[PDB]
């Protein structure tokens, strides 16, 4: 299970 | 011991087209899942056996927010290039990775989260899953960017909730393949010179894990200043390689002994040549 | 900027034996930037239908890739590994030894 969002740098 | 991941990459490469992005999920050394931005049709694919029976739903939702992923990592391609002022024809490479450990009791030890830029440590979820490090002044812009969001919060629910979770079950369903410790096969080979010296060769074949220590012992010394030891390879079936070389005085071959450390063993084996 | 150039590894699935088909592996890792060609030669003849893993990465973010084809060893035929990436000058090659 993938986590739901990348992050945003 | 046992730990599951998220590795992806983001690649720009102006003049050929939007940046490429591939995402992989791993079960220790097993791919089970993957996604590429080049394939003829995105989404999220099961590369493991054991994966494939979960239902549509699961595949939708993975491939829903990994193609999101895509669309925020084109973005920090682009945010990034900025922090640094670096030309709009260069190629850059940003790399994702994040993951739960879970120790021999089956409870999370450890978990991360951690960028990397061109080649460069960029930012790290610290090992309290509340902090960040940031590797320059770019990466600052996004750690206090982070902490303003309080992000971190999010990512701690993941890795302490979701990721041990899923783990545990990916353990179960592929049981026969991930909770499994081959041996290696071990052998010592000779190779001569002729009347002063010869290279002993210690092999491991087809183990599992990847994880494995190789020493060579001479009247129960070890010798590894002078051992030359490749990096362990995939054989392709599954199963990892690896051999330990010394070189030896002609008729003192009895003198050296392996020691193999492998956890498919019930005690560490040490081999002599045979002559 | 980091420039790591490739690690290869040439090497057989299983023991050599003349006679019998195996699987010749060019593992190739260590890498970055992540572009790169691989060339599997027999007896310097590009060989063709080779295969390789999905393009992946180690904890110190280089990256890693196996290339590879079913093969049969022989005394005479020789096989090799070619590898160009944009560390390398000119293009790499490195020889298939049984023994390694
Ligand atoms: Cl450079
Ligand atoms: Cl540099
Ligand atoms: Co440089």
């Amino acid at each position: 299970r993938i986590i739901p969002r990348h992050l945003q740098l | 011991s046992h730990s599951m991941r998220y590795f992806s990459a983001a690649v720009s490469r102006p003049g050929r087209g939007e940046p490429r992005f591939i995402a992989m999920g791993y079960v220790d050394d097993t791919q089970f899942v993957r996604f590429d931005s080049d394939s003829a049709s995105p989404r999220m694919e099961p590369r493991a056996p054991w994966v494939e029976q979960e239902g549509p739903e699961y595949w939708e939702e993975e491939t829903r927010n990994t193609k999101a992923h895509a669309q925020t990592d084109r973005m920090n391609l682009q945010t990034l290039r900025g922090y640094y002022n670096q030309s709009e024809a260069s190629s850059h490479t940003l790399q994702w990775m994040i993951g739960c450990d879970l120790g021999s009791d089956g409870r999370l030890i450890r978990g991360y989260e951690r960028y990397a830029y061109d080649g460069k440590d960029y930012l790290a979820l610290n090992e309290d899953l509340r902090s960040w490090t940031a590797a320059d002044t770019a990466a600052q812009i996004s750690k206090r960017k982070c902490e303003a969001a309080n992000v971190a919060e999010q990512r701690r629910a993941y890795l302490e909730g979701t990721c041990v979770e899923w783990l545990h079950r990916y353990l179960e369903n592929g049981k026969e393949m991930l909770q499994r410790a081959d041996p290696p096969k071990t052998h010592v080979t000779h190779h001569p010179v002729f009347d002063y010296e010869a290279t002993l060769r210690c092999w491991a074949l087809g183990f599992y894990p990847a994880e494995i220590i190789l020493t060579w012992q001479r009247d129960g010394e070890d010798q590894t200043q002078d051992v030359e030891l490749v990096e362990t390879r995939p054989a392709g079936d599954g199963t990892f390689q690896k051999w330990a070389a010394v070189v030896v005085p002609s008729g003192e071959e009895q003198r050296y002994t392996c020691h193999v450390q492998h956890e498919g063993l019930p005690e560490p084996l040490m081999l002599r040549w045979k002559q | 900027m980091i420039q790591r150039t490739p690690k290869i590894q040439v090497y057989s699935r299983h023991p050599a034996e003349n006679g019998k088909s195996n699987f010749l592996n060019c593992y190739v890792s260590g890498f970055h930037p992540s572009d790169i060609e691989v060339d599997l030669l027999k007896n310097g003849e590009r060989i063709e239908k080779v295969e390789h893993s999905d393009l992946s990465f180690s904890k110190d973010w280089s990256f890693y890739l196996l290339y590879y084809t079913e093969f049969t060893p022989t005394e005479k035929d020789e096989y090799a590994c070619r590898v160009n990436h944009v560390t390398l000058s000119q293009p790499k090659i490195v020889k298939w030894d049984r023994d390694m």
